[PDB]
């Protein structure tokens, strides 16, 4: 309850927030620097003018 | 009784210790994520000098 | 090498007056920033061109 | 050319390890 040092739940929920927080962080910023391209938006205005 | 205020006096202190590291080791964790911003940009320095 | 830099002149000329296309389009859209993005991508194609 | 070509391999790579770095920063 107090949380001695390896206390599983709380020791596997620092492990697991590890991973989590990384990975996913890691996949919101590399894909707005892929999605960062002027020529993508671009691609926004040609989609509009292809529909029209 | 005088023995017991004496002991008293010492467990207020180991109170207040606890309190105040409690406070202390929050900050840590903080100043951790500030130390990591600081070493990347270090990195983007260095790559500059390469170029 | 001169046929090269003359397909990659060629390639910036075509590129720019794409891009004189788009900036257009982007007014008629009412997208203002994308316009002046085009106009700025346009100034760096003329310097290429320039050094090429 | 063999000084400029190993020049621009190396480049390159150290562009992606920078876009990474930035990627921490905005993490």
């Amino acid at each position: 309850v107090r949380g001695m040092n390896t206390s599983s739940a709380m020791s596997a929920f620092e492990r697991m927030e590890e991973k989590v927080l990384m990975q996913e962080s890691r996949a919101q910023a590399l894909g707005e620097l892929a999605g960062a391209d002027l020529e993508t938006q671009f691609a926004q205005l040609e989609g509009g003018s292809d529909v029209d | 009784k005088a023995s017991l205020d004496t002991q008293s006096t010492q467990v207020e202190t180991l109170k207040r210790n606890l309190i105040q590291l409690e406070s202390k080791i929050s900050e840590a964790k903080t100043k951790k994520e500030m130390l990591k911003a600081r070493i990347t940009t270090a990195k983007a320095q260095e790559q500059l000098q390469g170029m | 090498a001169q046929k090269r830099s003359e397909k990659q002149y060629n390639d910036a000329q075509n590129e720019i007056n794409k891009w004189q296309r788009n900036a257009q389009l982007a007014l008629q859209k009412g997208d203002e920033n994308l316009a002046r993005q085009a106009l700025e991508r346009k100034k760096t194609y003329t310097d290429t061109s320039a050094a090429l | 050319e063999k000084m400029l070509e190993q020049a621009i391999l190396e480049m390159q790579e150290d562009l992606v390890q920078l876009r990474q770095g930035v990627a921490q920063a905005i993490a």
